[PDB]
């Protein structure tokens, strides 16, 4: 044949692979966390997003500590060989490296090492996509105006490192909504990193927090992309 | 608008 690069990963495959979906809206009341009011329009929208996407979605609702560390490992032991990729979406509170289950926490860590080059043998030198919408501290932005086995990892985080990440009870998160937005517009045309992008200055530009609370009014938030990626990601193909 |  002709000349042939590797410059992006090979999404052909016969299925395109799992979204699986923790949508953590509902908290034990001895955990002291509020409610995720707006969560389900996320967890539908991502599903809607990734199914036409071609994406096997399964959405997973209030989930424990516990659960989610057995559906992670459980996942993370089927035979992915025929799937391109693998995509998690984690909706719930948080901290830095950290999401909660609906009644603990759980390391960022520990869900991810599961998909680790050397412990999932069907995922490696495959895109493994973790979507995070939680908080990473409690920063407010006031704006202005062999292979390594942490490799082919990309991290979607909601929000920059220590700070709050915001969501509307009404219309879901900004970072939810504008993912699912760019993706909807742009899957079809531009690379992974390129609609990240979009993102990030959707949720720069179009959002602003509005609170009866001075301390949380008028506030801003930017995304952050965590690629760890080693080839350009289309999800498209031919 | 809230914070998770
Ligand atoms: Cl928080």
């Amino acid at each position: 044949s002709g000349i042939s690069l590797d410059n992006s990963y090979k999404m052909d495959y016969p299925e395109m692979g799992l979204c699986i979906i923790i949508n953590n809206k509902n908290f034990h009341k001895s955990t002291g966390m509020t409610s995720r009011s707006g969560t389900d329009v996320d967890a539908a929208n991502l599903r809607e997003t990734f199914r036409n996407l071609k994406y096997e979605v399964r959405n997973k609702n209030d989930l424990t500590r516990e659960e989610i560390v057995e559906l992670m490992r459980d996942v993370s032991k089927e035979d992915h060989s025929k799937r391109s990729s693998f995509v998690c979406v984690l909706l719930s509170h948080g901290e830095e490296g950290i999401i909660f289950g609906t009644n603990g926490p759980v390391d960022l860590k520990k869900i991810t090492n599961f998909f680790r080059g050397d412990r999932c043998r069907s995922l490696t030198g495959k895109p493994k996509l973790f979507i995070i919408q939680a908080c990473r501290g409690t920063e407010l932005d006031s704006g202005i105006e062999k292979i390594p086995v942490e490799a082919d990892f990309l991290y979607a985080y909601s929000t920059a490192p220590g700070y709050y990440s915001w969501r509307n009870s009404k219309d879901g998160s900004w970072f939810i909504q504008s993912l699912c937005a760019m993706l909807k517009q742009y899957a079809d045309k531009l690379e992974f990193m390129h609609i990240l992008t979009r993102v990030n200055r959707k949720v720069a530009t179009a959002f602003e927090s509005f609170s009866f609370d001075a301390t949380f009014h008028a506030k801003k938030q930017i995304p952050c992309i965590v690629s760890m990626l080693t080839k350009e990601l289309y999800f498209y193909h031919h | 608008d809230e914070v998770d």
